């Protein structure tokens, strides 16, 4: 497939190609359009990168935390989820809810990372 | 205003020398003036001194009249002084004046002779010190026509000076003399 | 910053005065660019000043026959005079003030001076002289005089 | 359940950027990165082009690679002289009669002290009566500079392209309506190449349709939004200026030039263009087919001229071979519908203001020679009136002049997507 | 024990850097990106930081981005190069008062017009401050013995208008919030904010206007109290409300200097000639004079005998109280205000007077032509703000006078910006534990 | 809020060193803001490659090999963790930092050296 | 100092890689005119290289370390010298001159293998 | 047998990049204080070649010299209503003394200003009225005179990422694999000096004297003669020169040739006579490895062309030299002071440019430069193989081959530190 041919195909397929768009993130006074753009992306991919850190994650493309999934976010079940839904549709349903996410994640990375200073220390 | 001072001062060296600007409302500031050189300003306010015045300088106010003081009269700090303050309008108005001198080799008398014309009369006055001199003369007193040398510093390091009158072939009077004053000291010459 | 005064020295009677001062090494900004005069016998006065966007102020006393003109291009300033008379003999300075209140100002950056006299007499030899001053030798040799004419006369005794 | 973190996700959303330029003169290519297609399979993506950020973008763009090329060219400046003009009759047709004037002035030469006598061509459009004296039309508002002649207005094809962390999407349909789903999405990393070039009311040397003439407005029902109409077969036309004229170089100045037109070699004729008789037939048929879809069965569409308005908007202005035309086109709006071809009687202006501005025109050099010049008349820019209902009778005029409906034609089938990576999903692994 | 490396730690640094403005004319702030609705302020509680408004590189940075601004904005207008020709000027005298007499010259001067050989005769009515004479009598502008200078087109007005300087990324802006700060030393109470309040660059030289109050008392602030050659920045508690206006009714006749550009000009006056007064309430003044006196006493003494005198400038633009008011650039006298002895609806008016030929920062060989303005010209604003002078005869006296002054525009704008320092963010730290990696 | 434990206890300000950490990123306003964002680029890269060197990447707090030395600071556990700031931190090592740089250079030096020949197995 | 020992074998450059990396973002005392945006354009490029040799670590599992080893086969069609012949006696600018071509296949094989190991971690997780 | 990833190695390739300044016309304000001691590497086992012809730093030297040179004469005073008629007499027969009417501040008055100029600058237009010769094809700018022409050294280093290298090996031609390359940061102190057929103020050579072409045997391609020893040159313009300042509208100037104060004398350029001798014997001595060991090298004069290209050009304290240096390339090989008569024109088309000029002031008082001879420009002109003869007459015009006399120890790579290689270990 290409950049965005998985963008169609169902979670379970699209989960296993996640290096082809992560791969091209970062690919006469009015040239100055060329070096404009550069910066922006530059510092799009530095806050992707910094936010990733924050939760312990960097370094890996599919990553696990131990943060439990609350029902108000998504009531349904896993079944119809990874065989039968898009990523795009996903991304609709979880557009609102994701704030408080990027948070829990942000403290609770805190709290592991404590928890490893208390145990290296006795 | 006016900002009188005091016109003449001479004191021994290494004595003090104080000077006087009356009639100012505003700050004063001193200049120092020295014959063939550039003006140089000594006390920039009523007591401050800008870099390079050696100590010696100093002034205070009290009321409208601020004085300077000299330290210590050297052969140096012989010049001319004057007083500047600000007025709203003319924005800067100077004082008269003072002459300081110090007296470096004592008092002296000064020589006159007197000639007669072949009209015009000459009177000149040779080795005085100090410089402050009068020429005076008669007839009856004469009070017109007369013109006199300012003094000055010849080969001697000895003042001299000269006096010029302008009469016609009124050589009707049968007395003339020239009258030079020399700080009390008189000294007269006299004739058809 | 170093001033010099340029000019000629010898004006004939109820002419112009000019003179031209020089500024060397600094710039117009900021600062009052005054002319001062120093005579023997009136002690030393003042001119007046000129900003350097051309506001002006004269003395009241010389209000009406002064002019000074200022020059960005060739970095210097100008006086002029009008009618000038025997009386107006004299060593004319070039100085400056900083920009701000003149309550406290004191003038800087002084000038070297240049002697001007203002004369209304021709050329005439002496009756044993006014454009070139007589040797006598033959003694002591005394100064000359001016005259309220504009001559000169000295005197020679053995 | 547990929430996890991947990165990499393929979601985007609509946003707006920084599309650089990209080429295979006026339209600066030195600057553009000279010059790879994933089809989507299972994606329906809403596109809208009356919202589109690219026309707007594009057209300041165009404007402002406009105004840098005219900037190290002569101002003349020196040229608002009262002018002393007559008319030229070296046989001219009865139909030419007016339109050029020889004209005489006085104009400074290389040297500051002297002047010297030039005489030189204007036409009518550019020379207005004093109140025999003239003078020129741009010295009223704002005098303006000349075009040099090294620099050429040919419309080279260039490519807006999409920087890192974006991507450009691109409709497949076939039979799309301008907005809404669109059933088939394929990305793509950049354009196929637009020809800016500068129209009125027809477009020229577009992009066809490729199954069926496609019409697409804003809102088919309100009279005062266009309609733009692409077409499937391209229709041929002719420029044509029949003079040769000869350009003398009039030295204004200590370095610069004033390139006059200087006088005409042999007869003088009009300007036409010519275009078919059957082909404009057969294709105004297939519109006017069209176009009783969307407004009722045995409905009465005919077709007027322009209504009126200032010269730009009511003639057909387009710019082959380095002069401006401006073309009457009101044999091509006639008919009503229940080896010939028509000419069209078109003149010439120089002092041109292009981008409806006002204070800043740009004078245009004669071209030596004769002028031969073809394109495709791929698109036209109609406007509906205020018609009464239930007459069953609509009169369609062909409207312009706004500069964006020419490249809102080409960019139809194109939006810009910001990718982001991040997303999050449960399952049933936790950290250790 | 053993080391350990800290990430995101609360440790600042003073350092500089380009702040960039942002806000809700002169100032173009189309240019500037808009602003945050509620913007937050978070309280830091046991800090105490070290404050210096006389040293802080965010004044010299705003002066730069006004001088900038104000120098981009008047570039596309009016050159008015080819104006200043030999001028023949007369008086006018119309219904004149006992006032502005001499002031206002009926000049008279070729032109060119929009053809290049043709020529014109126009006249235009000139304050006495922008001609000056050579040798009816010739004159000609004070301007082009240094420079012809633009005219500021009238499209674009001289309105002030709050910008809000921002912070960039990884830097931080500390606001004070002391009630009696004299701008030096310790803060007890340190808040950080996003970006600062609403600052209008308003231009003024004895007399700050349209400033921000206090909240207590009036505030005196200083670099050496004790030296006489430093500014005297005072900020007002009330404010005092003057009204400026100009009762002549203007003319402005536009005069077509070329292809494209027009000269307005003054043209004839219609009704009576007057001078613009400037009004100023007599007990609120005294009382806020009475409030600033008894505020001097602390710093020098509980006796000594504080007097205000009138201004003693060079220049017009020192000695004189100057100001814009919609599109009029005002110079007023100022001396019925500052004349009082203090000891231990009547209203002041002011003669202030209009110039036209602006040279306003101070750059040698640019200026700017202020047109003329249609029909009167009124304004209202209030006086939050003061710059003195002390005059330093000697020590230990027992009379102070104070006289105004300024010039220098940078003060006007160090009475906004006292309450703010700018600091570098180091995130890193390290410190000691018992911890060990595995 | 931003740094609000800014006054407060070191062993306090360190359960909040994400929402300081996170904020290193957040014409005349043309090439002076395209300096200023490469210069916050600048700083961001340089402060994470320096944590890079240490072998404390992607980690807030990171427990290392380098001895302490009781030169750097005789000030013991509970009272630097208890009643002091970390501004007065700062102040206090402001100039030992470049000794402890260098050794936690030479440790992560000398820690992966002793790696490679392990899983040669 | 910079590029020292490069004409060295490889296992004495193996010492010293960590001097190299320090300087490929700027250095701080270099941190309008011909000059100026001729400099930001350098900033900005060597910041996008670094950058871009970055992500290439982080995708392949190398993130975070210099030397590291992996697990995906090497064919012989691309080398054939043993471990002792490479490792001493030979430079590193005589080692990179055989591979331009093999290169791209090798990155390929890399992201393939690192996420099929990721994808077996987290399915070992679940359990 | 498993791949592994390194990363940080030493390994670069050619490649091509925007080096800038490290530190008047030439901006030493713009320029980044230089490194302290910068440490030198040795690379014991390379064979990497070097070019001196088809490197990218000579380009971006040209054109940020020409784009510095631009800036520099941006904010100065522009001299378009100075091209008036001029009606000219001789003085006391190469200067002339042009009076013209000219503008002043008030714009419809005018003054009568006199000023000298020079004969190479004016033209006689159709004999009492002359013009300028720039004002049929330019309207150019006068160097507001501030700023200097001052040849300060300036620094090249390679951004970040980027390595320059510099060739030790001494007797290294130009071209070809060298034995020896090593690295620095930044390069040396290169001035931009402004020269033709003599290069002036320049580095020396190792041991001996370096002839370098593209090919010896083709009569097209420039021979950079570099020299061993220094060859002194040295000289005035003994004319006394006064400079009057003419306003010219509302504050600017124009700043014309006043009278002159002694007695006009021309200007001379001398070398010395056994030095000049000895060092074109060891340029004919070791010359002769090229093209034969037995054969006749004689050097003509000048070929021809304009006067930038024919004459020795050099700004020695503001004015611009054209010296005749037809005495000193004038000698048939087989196996006191040479004085040049040299001339000063004022309006110069500098880098061939065709348009802008610049004027450059007059200066006051006498100008003295003692400089340094550190390299020739010779060209050949080719023959048929019939004769022992060789005409090797001086050339040049071209800036590039001044700067290609420097940066010839220099190229620019670039780094790419990631690289597998094949390992029997495993990552688990
Ligand atoms: C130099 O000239 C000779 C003579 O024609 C030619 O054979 C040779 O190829 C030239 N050198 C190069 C590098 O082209
Ligand atoms: C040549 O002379 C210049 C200036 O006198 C000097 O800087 C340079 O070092 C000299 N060259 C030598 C001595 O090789």
């Amino acid at each position: 497939l290409g950049f965005l041919g998985a963008a169609g195909s169902t979670m379970g397929a699209a989960s296993m190609t996640l290096t082809v768009q992560a791969r091209n993130l970062l690919s006469t006074v009015w040239g100055i359009k060329q070096l404009q753009a550069r910066v922006l992306a530059v510092e799009r991919y530095l806050r992707d990168q910094q936010l990733l850190g924050i939760w312990g994650c960097s370094g890996k493309l599919i990553c696990c935390t131990n943060v439990p999934w609350n029902s108000s976010w998504s009531n349904r079940n896993l079944s119809e989820i990874w065989d039968n839904m898009t990523w795009l549709q996903w991304d609709k349903e979880i557009s609102n809810y994701t704030q408080i996410i990027y948070g829990l994640l942000e403290e609770s990375q805190n709290q592991q990372e404590k928890n490893e200073q208390d145990l290296l220390a006795l | 205003y006016e900002l009188t001072q005091p016109p003449s001062v001479s004191v021994s060296p290494g004595q003090t020398a104080t000077i006087t600007c009356s009639g100012a409302s505003t700050n004063v500031c001193w200049y120092q003036v020295k014959p063939g050189q550039s003006p140089e300003v000594v006390i920039f306010e009523n007591y401050k001194r800008p870099s390079g015045i050696p100590d010696r300088f100093s002034g205070s106010k009290s009321g409208s009249t601020a004085t300077l003081t000299i330290r210590g009269t050297q052969a140096i700090d012989e010049a001319d002084y004057y007083c500047q303050v600000w007025d709203s309008f003319s924005t800067f108005v100077f004082g008269s004046g003072t002459q300081v001198t110090v007296l470096g080799q004592p008092k002296a008398n000064p020589t006159v002779t007197l000639f007669p014309p072949s009209a015009t009369l000459v009177c000149l006055i040779s080795d005085f010190y100090p410089g402050a001199v009068t020429v005076a003369w008669k007839a009856s007193p004469v009070k017109a026509g007369v013109e006199t040398t300012t003094p000055s510093k010849q080969s001697n390091n000895k003042y001299a000076a000269s006096s010029y009158l302008s009469l016609t072939p009124q050589w009707s009077h049968r007395s003339y003399s020239c009258q030079v004053t020399h700080e009390g000291s008189t000294v007269e010459k006299t004739a058809p | 910053v170093q001033l010099q005064e340029s000019g000629p020295g010898v004006v004939k009677s109820s002419e112009t005065l000019s003179l031209t001062c020089t500024v060397s090494g600094g710039s117009m900004g900021g600062t009052y660019w005054s002319w001062l005069r120093l005579s023997p016998g009136k002690g030393l006065e003042w001119i007046g000043y000129i900003f350097h966007t051309g506001e002006t102020n004269y003395s009241p006393s010389l209000k009406g026959r002064v002019s000074i003109s200022v020059d960005t291009s060739k970095n210097q300033f100008s006086l002029r005079l009008r009618s000038v008379t025997a009386a107006d003999t004299a060593v004319y300075f070039c100085a400056s003030l900083p920009r701000g209140q003149l309550v406290n100002a004191y003038f800087r950056n002084w000038g070297r001076g240049s002697l001007v006299s203002v004369t209304a007499a021709s050329t005439k030899g002496p009756s044993v002289y006014f454009p070139e001053p007589v040797t006598v030798s033959w003694v002591h040799t005394f100064p000359a005089v001016l005259q309220s004419s504009g001559l000169y006369s000295l005197s020679s005794v053995v | 359940l547990w929430v996890t973190v991947y990165y990499g996700v393929p979601v985007w959303k609509d946003a707006e950027t920084t599309l650089f330029c990209a080429s295979d003169n006026v339209w600066a290519t030195h600057a553009c990165v000279p010059t790879q297609e994933i089809h989507l399979e299972n994606v329906t993506e809403e596109f809208n082009m009356w919202k589109n950020n690219m026309v707007e973008q594009m057209h300041t763009d165009i404007i402002s690679l406009w105004d840098q090329s005219l900037k190290p060219c002569v101002k003349l400046t020196p040229l608002c002289v009262t002018l002393q003009c007559t008319n030229v009759t070296n046989n001219i047709t009865d139909d030419m009669r007016g339109e050029l004037k020889n004209c005489s002035f006085n104009m400074t030469t290389e040297l500051r002290d002297k002047k010297q006598k030039v005489y030189s061509l204007f036409y009518r459009l550019d020379v207005v009566q004093i109140n025999k004296e003239y003078r020129l039309i741009n010295c009223n508002t704002s005098a303006c500079t000349q075009a040099c002649p090294k620099v050429s207005f040919e419309p080279i094809p260039i490519h807006y392209c999409a920087p890192a962390g974006f991507a450009i999407l691109k409709c497949k349909d076939k039979k799309f309506n301008g907005t809404g789903p669109c059933p088939s999405v394929s990305t793509v990393q950049c354009t196929h190449g637009i020809k800016p070039v500068v129209s009125t009311q027809l477009l020229l040397n577009g992009s066809l349709a490729e199954e069926e003439v496609m019409i697409r407005s804003e809102n088919i029902t309100n009279n005062a939004k266009n309609i733009l109409v692409q077409f499937n077969t391209p229709v041929q036309i002719n420029c044509t200026r029949p003079n040769n004229n000869t350009r003398k170089s009039i030295r204004i100045g200590p370095g610069q030039a004033f390139y006059a037109t200087g006088d005409i070699i042999g007869d003088i004729r009009q300007a036409h263009c010519n275009v078919s008789k059957a082909t404009w037939n057969e294709t105004l048929g297939k519109v006017v087919k069209q176009l009783r879809k969307h407004f009722g069965n045995n409905t009465i569409i005919r077709f007027a001229n322009s209504s009126g308005g200032d010269l730009e908007v009511t003639t057909h202005s387009f710019n082959c071979g380095g002069e401006f035309f401006y073309c009457n086109t009101s044999g091509l709006f006639n008919s009503t519908w229940i080896n010939d071809s028509i000419t069209l009687p078109c003149r010439i202006k120089q002092i041109i203001n292009m981008w409806q501005r006002i204070g800043q025109c740009m004078y245009a050099p004669p071209i030596q020679g004769v002028i031969r010049c073809v394109s495709n008349i791929t698109g036209l820019i109609l406007t509906r009136d205020g018609g009464s209902t239930n007459s069953t009778t609509e009169t369609f005029r062909p409207g312009g002049g706004d500069m964006r409906d020419n490249w809102r034609s080409e960019l139809y089938k194109y939006k810009v997507v910001k990718i982001e990576p991040l997303g999050v999903a449960p399952t049933r692994c936790k950290r250790r």
